[PDB]
């Protein structure tokens, strides 16, 4: 289950929240943001 | 040393130009030193009059402030100076950087002797509080408290209690006057006992690497950093001699012809800034003085802590 | 250990000087070329470098640090190990001393010279040891290799009688019987310079670089790295830096002196709740430092039977520093501000009654103080016991395992020590 | 034959604290306790170059190159708020005593001459034209630096403080007070009086010195500036920065130390100048020039040895200057 | 033989504070101690390019890839309120006098010699043209810098602050008082003898300036403006307490704004006195030294080998000693 | 375009910077100092 979201077309980067089944919205920007901050967290969770 | 028969707080002193710079290693809060020469010049200016031997003092410290400033750029500080006089001809001399700090301590001092029955306890303290107003603690003056809210007295509390609980009521009474601050204790029993586990990590190891490593923040691979227990700081412990003990009247421009000089180098300890009420007896936490001078070995500790 | 290639060493060393001094002179006439042909090349350069041994000293301890208008008198002395364990300083340098010198900038020729490793060991080594190849080779006949021995030896021996100046600093030590020793300090230089080494590897060390990208990276490296956060920079010389020392140009200035501070040394402003959001934000009222101890708090829960004594011992003087912090808290809300009762209204949380302890009391004669002294509200503990459980997870794992049961007696020890530090306020 | 002693230091009588700058309204300055501090802030200010220029950069090409690029920095201001036009300096004062007992004498012998000499004087004549100089010092704010220079009604109150409370309190309208003539008055002799019975005596005697003075709405007050070397590297920092203790502005201990010691009149250049502080060589920071040179015999340290080694008494006026360097401080003394 | 001092610091005259602006409407100017101050508050911006490309940008595609990127920035912006069309700015200015004297001198010889022409230019013509002028600065709303330029109607009320009230109040209608002519006026004249008689010494002079620019409903008003070191925050306003402000130098160059003798041109009008008489917006120096008209060359001629200038040079001269700064060399 | 200017008076130090296009405050200092940061930074940026 990924940590991070992507949504693409409206620049956000959405990620998951274990409380609520969701993702949240956590800071603006396309894939590099989205690859930089998968480089520092690490995605699936 | 001996124990204390009585137990005086100095309150809350303001010292307002302290040396910042404790030690050629070690920069922040004044030397421990400082405060038991201090209390020996206080027995030395009234402590010989009122019959009573002040030894002994607990460091406090209600707030602190170095007078210091981050540079930009840079993570590191450096201290903002004072502009001396210029020389015979006009030029700027040359700048010799000394540290200074705003400190707010209280000193628990140590006091036993004959003149406790002689005089009221109140008496001997407002004495050695009117001596300490026209004193200096670290090459700071001392702030007298004029014109505020309300001056803030001496409480001498008797070490001999008519009980167990009655010593701990008052002594819970004076913890809860000198609470805002922290109070400092040589801790070097850890430093000895770091220096045998760091030795079983990496051999030939010397105690001044097993006190800087409890100094910095160490990160250790999974990444975590090492945990430290309590606040702890690097202190100058002492003197150790270099020289040989010279004669008074054989050192050329010594302070005095009637004391031998000898010629010495700070020893690095390690202490430790802990809140006043954990240690669960205020008779202890008071740094003394241990000479041993056919050695060397001139230090100061808290002897009788755990 | 033959003294000609001593000799064909030395040599070399003097004519490297020598078209190091002509390639740096930029000469084109006045034939001073015959001079430095003259003097700096022949053993001509060996009588004046024996010359110019008395300017130079071998020292670890210099006084120049200490306000450099201070001729007085400086040390090569390693001092003896203390009996008492635990401090420690300068004598730990068995092999690692680094040995400054003082004196004159003109005259390091002399130093560079003697601090050769020719054969396997130091030049000064050598000749202090009375040996074969040593006596020899800078000389023809003995007189004169047994005065520039004498001469080449005395960098490490103190020069006049020992003395310290006015702007030195000197302060007696009560001694346990009486009187007093009079203990002029000095400033240790190779100690400093020690540090100072180990502080620069373990800052700008590509060791120390490599682990502080990898922790960047997030992937696992073999050791670790340290930071030494709140340095101070304490230089020496002024502008001249080289005037005070030979080790003070390696540093340029730059103490680096460590900290050490008490933990009330970043000062922290007073609040006080006053509205319905600012009873709700500024009940529990929390600094950086308990969130900081509390993300520990959260980083213990996974233990090892074996590990997790040492991790309970852990947990019981971190849950007291938190205990410690929130007396604390209190105590400077309770001493320094009067804005536990500066406004009214009908939110302040006001079942706590431990933040306003002189604000109902030194006002309220007998409204407050008789409300406050027979009731003796000391209830806080519970309501800091509920937000304290907040610390561990709520994971259904540790709470079916004793490690909740263990938490909740250390917990409740603690809390029990925070009742009898907060019962006894009345008095 | 009675040589100078090696070391020799005399600790700071007179001892000052840092003078906290708080601001309020005038004519209500008897509750001027409450009034809120002066704080340091930032502003950004912008110049065009307006020093001399070195004679190759006086092409005007390259001049107005150069001034379109102006200066920029980041500088400390204090100024007091846009409702308050009065700036109160609240410091305290403790006058120790034992003026002539040296904190460090190699020679016992010397040691006991300047106590003779000392007492010498202190019988022949007190402190008295000292203390009333320095009564003076503290009469007109003088520890007003800058602030002083441009206010409609400068007040200063003295209150000599007691075990806890105030033994005797003083006002003085120090606009009247000139900066330069220390003329007579009662209360001014009985602030002297009392800092003669301070400076004389064993215990402290504890002044609590405010200043109030009318300087305008919002305008700009002084602090002191902070000597910092080290400003930086390869980034912008600040080019001047003012002390503050509690953020709240102040003036530093050293710098009202400096203005109480304003006090020598009699340094053998005209007095174009007035009194300046009490050094040994003495050495005004703002003049660059250092008057009172050891080529003439009228520094600190000739005088002291005519005084003490040969007993050569110098006039009443210098020996009052000499004086005034031991209630200074100091440390002295020769290889 | 009377060279320079090394050191020569001279203290700055007309001293001026934070100029507070506050916004309320017109026809109330009379109740304006009450209204709200002027708050700088953010907003986000979004730009094209429109700089001048460097002729490797000038390809088509890099163009519309670079215009498709745009740079997204927030910004600072204080505008008065949508109720509100009058920004009232105020200061007080503080007078001192004693303009000659400097705060700093090594040179006695020099300082006597500069005293003495200071003095011989006092008792020749007294601080009446220059207070005239700085009469005229406060008169005309030109310390309104960007605030001044499309109002409809700007008024300035200077009130000379005696012990705590108001000893004499000036009103004046600054948009018939020009940005370029110094003429006269009989109210211009009383408070140019007011900040003559403060720059003489002979009187402690604190003057309270209030100046009503009538702007409009919600305008853009533009207080100084700080240095900074997506959310690119490309502009700062200075604020002293919530409230936006007009720096004090900014308030003290538009008052010095009196030279109009530089050997160029009058169609420009008045500029600043400064030592080689620079307007960084004009990017070019009058008074240029290889003329012998800026303030170092005047001022060595006037005082070391007994030169005086023209008399509007050297009311120049006078009018940089009241501005202040160090001169001498190293 | 000159990558120091020493405010000469007032013994500042101003040091060139190309983001604003203005000078900032480097350090004090007189002409020594600038001459020896020339020295080490090299004039004209």
């Amino acid at each position: 289950i990924e940590k991070f979201r992507c949504s693409h077309g409206y620049n956000e980067i959405y990620k998951y929240s274990p409380d609520h089944e969701a993702y949240l919205f956590y800071c603006k920007g396309g894939q590099g943001q989205l690859n930089k901050l998968i480089a520092e967290n690490g995605r699936f969770m | 040393v001996t124990d204390p028969e009585a137990l005086l707080l100095l309150p809350r002193l303001s010292i307002q130009n302290a040396n910042a710079i404790s030690s050629p290693l070690t920069w922040g809060f004044p030397s421990p030193g400082a405060f038991t020469g201090f209390v020996h010049a206080l027995q030395r200016r009234v402590g010989i009059s009122l019959d009573i031997e002040l030894d002994g003092v607990g460091i406090v410290c209600h707030r602190f402030e170095a007078q210091i400033s981050q540079p930009a750029g840079k993570r590191t500080k450096v201290f903002n100076l004072t502009r001396n006089p210029l020389n015979r001809d006009g030029s700027t001399a040359a700048i010799v950087e000394e540290g200074r700090a705003h400190l707010e301590v209280s000193l628990l001092l140590g006091v036993h002797g004959d003149g406790l029955d002689d005089h009221p306890a109140q008496e001997i303290a407002r004495q050695v509080q009117e001596q300490a107003g026209a004193m200096r603690l670290a090459g700071g003056s001392i702030l007298p408290w004029c014109n505020e809210r309300f001056p803030a007295p001496n409480a001498e509390l008797l070490m001999l209690g008519g009980s167990d609980e009655q010593r701990r009521k008052n002594q819970r009474r004076l913890t809860r006057r000198l609470l805002p601050g922290f109070a400092l204790v040589s801790r070097e029993a850890l430093l000895q006992q770091h220096l045998e586990t760091l030795r079983t990590t990496l051999p030939e190891a010397t105690t001044l690497d097993a006190l800087l490593d409890l100094c910095r923040i160490n990160f250790e691979p999974p990444w975590q950093v090492r945990d430290k227990p309590g606040w702890l700081v690097p202190i100058p412990a002492g003197y150790n001699a270099l020289s040989p003990l010279y004669l008074p009247g054989e050192v050329r421009n010594a302070r005095d012809r009637e004391t031998p000089l000898r010629f010495v180098e700070n020893l690095f300890g390690l202490g430790e800034w802990l809140s006043p009420h954990r240690v669960a007896a205020l008779s202890d936490l008071l740094w003394y003085h241990h000479a041993e001078p056919d050695k060397g070995l001139y230090r100061w500790s808290t002897p009788r802590f755990v | 250990p033959t003294w000609q290639e001593l000799r064909q060493f030395i040599e070399s060393f003097i004519q490297e000087r020598l078209q190091g001094k002509l390639d740096k002179l930029q000469p084109d006439e006045d034939d001073k070329r015959q001079t430095l042909l003259a003097t700096h090349r022949r053993e001509a350069w060996l009588a004046d470098a024996a010359r110019r041994v008395g300017q130079l000293q071998l020292v670890t301890h210099t006084l120049k640090p200490i306000h450099p208008d201070a001729r007085g008198s400086n040390l090569h002395s390693l001092p003896q190990a203390p009996g008492q364990p635990g401090l420690a300083g300068s004598h730990e340098l068995g092999d690692r001393l680094v040995s400054d010198v003082v004196g004159n900038a003109a005259a390091l020729d002399v130093f560079k010279f003697l601090s050769l490793q020719y054969q396997g060991k130091n030049l000064l080594n050598w000749l202090t040891e009375d040996s074969a190849e040593a006596l020899q080779a800078l000389s023809d006949n003995a007189e004169q290799a047994r005065e520039w021995r004498q001469a080449f030896i005395g960098i490490t021996t103190v020069k006049g009688a020992p003395a310290s100046h006015s702007l030195a600093k000197q302060l007696y030590f009560p001694l346990p019987g009486s009187g007093y020793h009079l203990l002029a300090p000095l400033f240790p230089t190779s100690l400093v310079h020690h540090v100072h080494a180990l502080l620069r590897e373990a800052r700008f060390g590509d060791a120390a670089k490599a682990a502080r990208e990898a922790r960047s990276r997030q992937e696992s490296w073999p050791h670790g790295f340290s930071e030494y956060p709140n340095l101070a920079i304490q230089k020496f010389g002024g502008t001249k830096p080289q005037n005070i020392s030979q080790l003070n140009n390696e540093r340029r200035g730059e103490n680096w002196l460590l900290p050490s501070l008490p933990p009330n040394w970043q000062r922290q402003n007073v609040n006080a709740p006053m509205r319905h959001s600012s009873v709700f934000e500024h009940d529990f009222g929390r600094t950086p430092e308990v969130s900081r101890l509390t993300r520990t708090l959260q980083r213990f829960l996974a233990k090892t039977v074996h590990n997790n004594l040492a991790i309970r011992q852990r947990r019981a003087q971190l849950v007291a520093q938190i205990c410690d912090e929130a007396l604390q808290y209190a105590a400077r809300l309770r001493e320094l501000e009067p804005g536990w009762s500066a406004t009214p209204g009908c939110q302040l949380h006001d079942a706590e009654q431990l933040w306003l302890d002189p604000l109902r009391a030194q006002t309220d004669e007998t409204f407050l103080q008789r409300r406050l002294r027979g009731d003796w509200p000391a209830e806080v503990g519970n309501r800091f016991a509920n937000w304290l459980n907040r610390a561990v997870s709520s994971d259904s794992q540790i709470l079916g395992s004793p490690e909740a049961a263990q938490w909740s007696q250390e917990l409740s020890k603690e809390l029990t020590m925070f009742k009898e530090i907060l019962e006894d306020e009345r008095d | 034959i009675l040589s100078t002693a090696s070391v020799l230091a005399f600790e700071r009588k007179l001892d000052p604290s840092d003078a906290l700058m708080s601001a309020g309204a005038w004519a209500q300055r008897d509750a001027s306790q409450e009034w809120p501090a002066v704080t340091v802030r930032e502003k950004s200010v912008r110049g065009t170059i307006s020093n001399r220029l070195k004679t190759k950069d006086r092409d005007p090409a390259k001049l107005d190159a150069s001034i379109q690029s102006p200066n920029l920095q980041t500088v400390d201001v204090a100024n007091l708020p846009s409702d308050a036009d009065t700036l109160k300096v609240r410091f305290t004062l403790r006058v120790l005593g034992g003026a002539g007992t040296p904190s460090a004498c190699n020679d016992a012998a010397y040691r006991d001459k300047l106590l003779q000499t000392v007492a010498t004087y202190v019988n022949d004549q007190g402190f008295a034209e000292l203390a009333r100089r320095y009564a003076h010092n503290l009469a007109n704010a003088r520890f007003l630096w800058r602030n002083r220079v441009g206010a409609e009604a400068v007040e200063v109150r003295i209150n000599h403080i007691r075990q806890g409370e105030v033994a005797r309190a003083w006002r003085f309208d120090a606009l009247a007070i000139g900066l330069r003539d220390f003329k007579a008055d009662a209360e001014l002799d009985a602030l002297a009086e009392l800092i003669a019975s301070g400076l004389s005596g064993s215990g402290h005697v504890l002044l609590e010195v405010v200043a109030f003075a009318r300087i305008g709405d919002g305008q700009e007050v002084f602090p002191s500036q902070e000597l910092i070397l080290d400003k930086g590297d390869k980034k912008g920092q600040k080019s001047k920065t003012l002390y503050s203790v509690r953020d709240a502005a102040a003036i530093h201990s050293q710098k009202i130390g400096n203005a109480l010691r304003t006090i020598d009149t009699w340094y053998p250049d005209e007095d174009g100048l007035g009194p300046i502080a009490v050094e040994p060589y003495g050495s005004v920071t703002s003049q660059g020039k250092a008057y009172r040179q050891p080529k003439q015999k009228l520094d600190f340290y000739t005088l002291l040895d005519n005084w003490v080694l040969r007993d050569e008494a110098p006039a009443v006026e210098q020996q009052h200057y000499v004086i005034a360097n031991l209630i200074r401080g100091g440390v002295f003394g020769e290889a």
